[PDB]
């Protein structure tokens, strides 16, 4: 059986590490809800 | 994976 | 794959608005499988973390009202209340809540996925398993969607959609 438990709020935080990147991929949603690029 |  | 979709009806389990951990029982002990968010009364997943399997507070049942296998995404009493949507070249934080981790907030400007659709933005951020349902927020505080469906590139990174609805 599942649990739940509080861990914060849902606050923007104004100082916060930057990371990633910004990918423009082409991609297909099948019903079952995975995710394919287009190849 | 594809999934978190 | 199959694909499903639920739409339902509230109940006669009280929480307050926020960032949950979702916990699993042992033996060993609870372990960390995904996390949820509160507003309004509902409680908001994604579909694979739960698989709409009952959730307990306390205390009593809490049990899904709206899911939709195609958006991974999962409701608990009450429909979707996650209205915001994200506008393209705006950036977000992700409130990553991973296993045994304090909370910590990721700034990142998403890329974009393009479907037949429309456009989804694109999270390049790897986190741990049990991270997915950690919400993606702007500007405003509000949750644009949840983070942890996604794809793997050519590259071997990791790049989770925004998974989003639409509110109501």
């Amino acid at each position: 059986d599942l649990t739940v438990e509080k861990a914060a709020d849902v606050t923007w935080e104004e100082e916060a590490e930057q990371t990633g990147v910004s990918h423009n991929l082409m991609i297909t949603v099948d019903d079952d809800g995975t995710m394919r690029i287009k190849d | 994976l594809k999934r978190r | 794959g199959g694909s499903g979709v639920l739409w339902d009806v509230p109940s006669p389990a009280e929480l307050e608005e926020g960032v949950y951990r979702i916990k699993q029982q042992g033996i060993f002990g609870k372990t960390q499988v995904g996390v949820g968010v509160q507003k309004e009364g509902v409680f908001h997943t994604m579909w694979h973390v739960t698989r709409g399997a009952v959730l307990t507070h306390n205390g009593k049942r809490l049990e899904p009202n709206w899911a939709s296998v195609k958006k991974d995404l999962i409701s608990y009493g009450g429909g979707w209340r996650l209205s915001a949507q994200w506008q393209k070249g705006e950036e977000v934080q992700v409130i990553a809540v991973e296993p045994g981790k304090n909370p910590k907030n990721f700034q990142t400007m998403p890329g974009t996925f393009q479907t037949t659709t429309g456009e989804i933005g694109a999270i390049a951020l790897d986190f741990k398993p049990g991270t997915s349902g950690s919400p993606i927020i702007n500007r405003e505080g509000k949750v644009v969607g949840l983070y942890g469906n996604g794809v793997v590139t050519k590259n071997g990174g990791y790049v989770s959609g925004i998974a989003q609805t639409n509110a109501e």
